[PDB]
């Protein structure tokens, strides 16, 4: 089938974007662990 | 590192998630 | 197949949805540490 | 946004997020 | 067409992908307890 | 809790994320 090919196509496709936003969402955790450590650093 | 740029790297990684969210839902195959 | 492509769909939606609150979630944080951050 | 809701949208969307974990570990186990 | 060890990698795929959102929990709410730990010294 | 566990369990999380993203990217390239 050619649907078959696709479907398979678009669900590799979508797992690379799921994948990046949690690559995307830990550099932004690690913002937060750093800006808890600078303002912890404070008091 | 520097606050300055650390406003300058939430802001620019909140944007990548938000577009990176929005093309998975444009790629979201609910069939 | 249709039932495991189904299932397998079914986890990408289910995937996607906790990674959209868990943004929620970055975000209210983000919120937290700059309402802290603007007060030093 | 506003601290007394801070508190508030914190802890539903922690519940949100655990749900969906519950769900996606039982889709994973097939 | 022969998608066994392709489905059957997905399926893997799909897991790490949920322990890795696990974690990130686990993390986020290791960050929540810092911010509500440094608003109690102000 | 004390932030000297704190610290021990935030970069013994992150290692981990680390960790999976790194398989994920290993089974992403098929």
């Amino acid at each position: 089938t050619v649907q078959a090919r696709q479907l398979l196509s678009g669900i590799v496709q979508q797992q690379n974007n799921l994948l990046r936003a949690i690559e995307a969402q830990q550099h932004l955790l690690q913002l937060t662990v750093w800006g808890i450590k600078q303002l912890q650093a404070r008091i | 590192m520097t606050w300055e740029e650390w406003d300058k790297k939430i802001e620019e990684y909140t944007k990548k998630i938000e577009e990176l969210i929005k093309k998975s839902q444009n790629q979201q195959i609910d069939l």
